[PDB]
């Protein structure tokens, strides 16, 4: 408690996060990375490793094949997830993992044997005294100060929208959609080789993952804009390439975000962020309903998109009640929220009982998370 | 066919249906219009004669192709050629 | 999980399919362990039945609107009976939402609804009230059969031996001009001193019980006995056509967890309510339909 | 593996010309189809509900003809002319027929009073417009009816003097039309209304198709007098409100707005580092 604090880790599927609990910001944030190399390598006495991870590989993106550990918000390469946790732990904070508590996030609906595979993980080899898992979407409503709210969430993994009621996470109205920012910059992909730009290899997603970030925005009305971006060039912007080329995005700004609202863009049969929110909100009992159309909060990375805030305010006023309170909060740091919510939430003394001891899990095997952690 | 059932022969399948929904529609007004009707009283007739004398879907495709838009609704999946593929037209230039 | 928000209906009476998706969403068990200055275990068991009662009758579409009214007594030491607020469809009711009233119709608990309760429908009720101490559940209906039968002249017939389960049928004539005491004395004069089924004449069917479950089974009886004669009645057209049942004969050669002589049907259908989900709270008699596993 | 459409299309079409108060009739007649639909009362489109707009500009709103009505929304109902020229289509594109509206046309120039007139062809409605001396009041819901009138019907009124004698017959004040084998009309004020004496005098008939098969005779029954039977809410203001406030409830987009809250809604807990709500 005073001596040590627990270590705050967030895992996203795209990003990394680690600090100390009871901080205000983490201290290492790094790309959820790790790249091998594709060429030999003749120089003899300049060093190379057999991979790296993290942000020395994405410094060295030219010759390197990157790879995530999680796909889809499922883990598809556990040793791959031991070396990122062994650079978290050892390099990033230079702090051994056995002398203080660990705090680990999770997707609301996760198989059982994968969090089985992380306690085992985090308990047999790092050996440290205290792990707890919570819910991602949770703690973000426990940095908005609320306790009744509807969260959605939208990573590099997936997309899912939960009601929680006095910190109780329904489970059968919990939602999932696979649009995540990965699609979106395949998409920007393949709507940027209409232009004449092609990008191709590994090392280039990075490049298009930045055009994405920098240069775009969420139309309000698509049908208005669409001939806004014909008629005139205002709209054009230039991006300037890593090896100095200019290309000239143009009409492209408001066509990557706009799978979101409506997947059949991308092949998928699903239907839009907003009507899965509405579904969401239908799935539950009418005395909670008032109390989630006037509260929703949004966080995740995908939703710093500009205009984003007006446009899914107007989608759900479209599919709400007459004469009915709605209002979107988005704080500003939508998308280190989760962090923040899992360092307020060990520095309580209440939550202290919530520790797994070391003589627990070697009494009570891998599966005490389940029973411990409901 | 007298206490066997109802046949409706037809050049079409919609003009079928057409004949057989008017006749069960007929039946179930017979049933119940007949209960209190002893012989001629009680009963109000209509002469066929005078009251007979009184795109562009012939007589039932209306009728059937509403009933496949209401089985299509359900994930029938029946792909039943429509004349009009969607009740409202597409949206404008804007 | 893999469920429709709202169920596809059939070709005729989307209401039994409308209902229940409806209650899909609200739980009729609305209280969850609040604070409650006033209520008792008993009360709130009665309110849980009460609420599930008009959930079943607006099920089986033996409802006509809101122009029905089912009253229960809380058994208390004085007055304090149970009705719906006065606007509310059946499928809206829950547990919280009804309104405990005097015997006058004084609202003594608004409850969860700020719609007031009808000062005219209560009077019907409160006569029934005045009149027997043993009552305690109260349920007006009309279903068009029933209407059908009260419209004869004859009325109920011996003809099944759910009619003779019956027993004793008062009949109330349809005076039309509600004069309020002497209308509550004619209704306690029509009724007598012990009777199970009334007949309000054209207007609707009245069953009085001890218990939820008797008046239940009462109105149940009642009701598949009226649509028994509705056929039969018509396809006759005469006493020369129609077999009658003797009472007395059939009568006399016919006759803890262990259940009541009308908790069965209540139970099972019950237990049908709740594998819909309506999570109603009831306390059954036995807790599984089957022996667990071994 | 849903019916279920928004009746509220109004935001999402942005176009056409509408009155004042025209925007609330149309989702208000699209929940009397949603209504008449639910109960199984009808299927297939045969012009049912009219509307009146406004009393000096006439400009009645009725259901397009081949859409069934389940499928009817506030935008594509279309506003037709008294002779049944198109003043006004919504997002439907079907052929317009407007014969149906024919019916309703001289009832439109016979009494103004009404805006709201709803046909019916369900078969006890039709079998008592086949029952030569009509409803016979035995029980309580056709006594709440109040009085009818009874007229003949070729099954034609385009002609110019079968209109006199549809408005002879129908008289200066009288709400309920009879129309022989032809089923029956409801006339009224407002839709809540008319829709309220719809639904008692389907029930009324479905009691006394009953009791006329099983008496067999009208002296086997009892029939009460006409004579002896003889805040403020109007007829079906108190009803149509809890319809409306269920179809919400279920998730159908309904316009109509309710004159009363339905919930107290008790102030919840609040706290103070809230980020404050709203997008601005
Ligand atoms: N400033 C930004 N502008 C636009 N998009 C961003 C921005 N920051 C992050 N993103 C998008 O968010 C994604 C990262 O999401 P992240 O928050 O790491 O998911 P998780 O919740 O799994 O940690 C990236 O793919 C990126 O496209």
């Amino acid at each position: 408690d005073d001596d040590i604090a627990a270590l705050v880790v967030d895992n996203g599927s795209g990003m990394c996060k680690a600090g100390f609990a009871g901080d205000d910001a983490p201290r290492a944030v790094f790309p959820s990375i790790v790249g091998r190399p594709r060429h030999q390598g003749v120089m003899v006495g300049m060093g190379q490793k057999d991979s790296y991870v993290g942000d020395e590989a994405q410094s060295k993106r030219g010759i390197l094949t990157l790879k995530y550990p999680i796909e889809h918000g499922i883990v598809t390469n556990w040793d791959d997830m031991e070396k990122i946790w062994h650079h978290t732990f050892y390099n990033e904070l230079r702090v051994a993992p056995e002398e203080h508590p660990v705090l680990l996030t999770e997707a609301p609906l996760n198989p059982k044997a994968n969090r089985e595979k992380m306690t085992q993980i985090m308990f047999e080899t790092f050996n440290t005294p205290a792990m707890y898992v919570a819910i991602q979407a949770v703690l973000s409503l426990y940095a908005s100060g609320r306790t009744t709210g509807i969260v959605m969430d939208s990573g590099d993994g997936v997309t899912h929208t939960v009601p929680i009621y006095e910190g109780y996470a329904l489970p059968h109205a919990i939602l999932r959609l696979d649009l995540a920012g990965r699609d979106l910059t395949d998409y920007l992909m393949k709507i940027l080789t209409e232009r004449g730009y092609s990008f191709t290899t590994t090392a280039e997603r990075e490049i298009v993952r930045d055009i994405k970030e920098k240069l775009c925005y969420v139309a309000l009305d698509f049908e208005q804009e669409m001939a806004t971006a014909a008629s005139s060039s205002s709209l054009e912007k230039s991006y300037e390439l890593p090896d100095g080329q200019v290309i000239t995005i143009g009409n492209e700004r408001f066509r990557c975000p706009e799978a979101l609202f409506q997947p059949s863009f991308l092949g998928m049969e699903s239907c839009g962020i907003h009507e899965t929110t509405f579904n969401s909100i239908m799935k539950c009992d009418v005395d909670i309903r008032k109390d989630l159309y006037a509260n929703t909060v949004l966080s995740g990375g995908t939703t710093m998109y500009p205009g984003i805030a007006d446009r899914m305010q107007k989608e759900i006023t479209a599919l709400a009640p007459s004469t009915m309170k709605i209002k979107i909060i988005a704080p500003p740091e939508r998308k280190y929220s989760v962090w923040i919510g899992g360092s307020i939430l060990a520095s309580l003394s209440t939550f202290q009982q919530m520790w797994i001891s070391k003589q627990e899990y070697d009494e009570s095997g891998p599966s005490i998370v389940h029973r411990k952690c409901f | 066919l007298r206490n066997h059932g109802l046949v409706s022969v037809g050049e079409s399948v919609e003009e079928a249906f057409y004949y057989i929904h008017n006749l069960v529609v007929a039946c179930e007004i017979q049933v119940r219009t007949l209960a209190s009707a002893g012989g001629p009283d009680n009963l109000v007739l209509l002469d066929p004669g005078k009251y007979k004398a009184k795109p562009a879907w012939q007589i039932g495709e209306q009728e059937f192709e509403a009933l496949m838009r209401m089985l299509d609704n359900l994930g029938y999946r029946t792909g039943y050629p429509y004349r009009y593929p969607a009740l409202r037209e597409k949206s404008k230039k804007y | 999980t893999n469920v429709p928000n709202v169920y596809p209906a059939a070709p005729q009476g989307g209401m039994a399919a409308l209902n229940m998706s409806l209650g899909m969403v609200t739980p009729v068990n609305d209280l969850r362990g609040s604070d409650s200055i006033a209520y008792d275990k008993g009360e709130k068991l009665l309110r849980c039945k009460l609420a599930a009662l008009y959930r079943l009758a607006d099920l089986f579409g033996w409802s006509h609107l809101i122009y029905n009214h089912i009253t229960t007594r809380v058994s208390s030491e004085q007055e304090h009976f149970l009705i719906v607020p006065f606007g509310l469809l059946y499928s809206e009711v829950t547990a919280s939402s009804l309104v405990k009233i005097n015997l006058q119709g004084d609202v003594v608990d608004r409850g969860s609804t700020n719609l007031g309760v009808n000062q005219a429908g209560f009077t019907l009720h409160s006569a029934v009230y005045a009149a027997r101490p043993d009552v305690k559940c109260v349920v007006h209906i009309h279903t068009p059969a029933g209407a059908a039968v009260s419209a004869m002249k004859c009325g109920l017939l011996p003809i099944s031996p759910e009619a003779l389960s019956l027993g004793e049928v008062a009949y109330h004539d349809y005076h039309g001009i509600l004069v309020d005491e002497e209308e509550k004395v004619l209704i306690q004069k029509n009724l007598g001193p012990k009777s199970k089924v009334l007949i309000l004449r054209n207007h609707g069917l009245v069953s009085v019980g001890e218990s939820v479950e008797e008046a239940f089974y009462y109105i149940h009886n009642l009701v598949v006995a009226c649509e028994i004669q509705v056929r039969t009645l018509a396809s006759a057209g005469g006493p020369d056509n129609l077999v009658l049942l003797d009472p007395g004969k059939y009568k006399a050669k016919s006759r803890p967890p262990a259940w009541q002589i009308g908790e069965q049907e209540f139970e099972a259908l019950m237990r049908m309510l709740d594998n819909l989900g309506y999570r109603t709270g009831y306390p059954y008699r036995y807790p599984a339909l089957r022996e667990k596993s071994k | 593996f849903s019916m279920m459409t928004p009746i509220n299309d109004l935001h999402t079409a942005d176009s056409l010309n509408l009155a004042k108060g025209e925007r609330l009739m149309r989702c208000k007649i699209s929940s009397v189809y949603r209504l008449l639909d639910l109960y199984g009362w009808a299927q297939l489109s045969d012009t049912y509900v009219t509307l009146r707009v406004s009393k000096e500009q006439d400009h009645f709103l009725i259901s397009p003809k081949g859409v069934s009505c389940s499928e009817v929304t506030a935008s594509s109902l279309i506003k037709v002319n008294i002779l049944g020229e198109v003043v006004e289509k919504g997002s439907s594109c079907f052929p317009v027929d407007t014969t149906g509206f024919c019916l309703h046309s001289a009832i439109y120039a016979a009494r103004p009073d009404v805006r709201c007139i709803i046909h019916l062809h369900t078969p006890a409605t039709a079998a008592v417009s086949a029952m030569k001396w009509g409803l016979l009041p035995v029980s309580h819901n056709a006594l709440l009816v109040g009085d009818m009138a009874y007229f003949d019907f070729n099954g034609e009124m385009e002609q110019e003097a079968d209109r006199i004698n549809l408005q002879k017959c129908l008289g200066p004040t009288c709400k309920i039309l009879v129309l022989r084998n032809h089923g029956v009309v409801a006339l009224g004020d407002t839709v809540e209304e008319a829709f309220y004496k719809v639904f008692h005098l389907q029930a009324a008939c479905e009691i006394q198709v009953s009791a006329l098969s099983s008496a067999g005779g009208v002296e086997n029954l009892i029939l009460l007098e006409q004579e002896k039977h003889r805040q403020k809410s109007r007829l079906g203001e108190h009803e149509f409100e809890a319809l409306m406030r269920m179809l919400d409830n279920l998730g159908y987009r309904t316009g109509y707005p309710y004159r009363y809250p339905l919930v107290q809604e008790k102030t919840k807990h609040k706290s103070e580092v809230e980020i404050p709500a709203t997008v601005t």
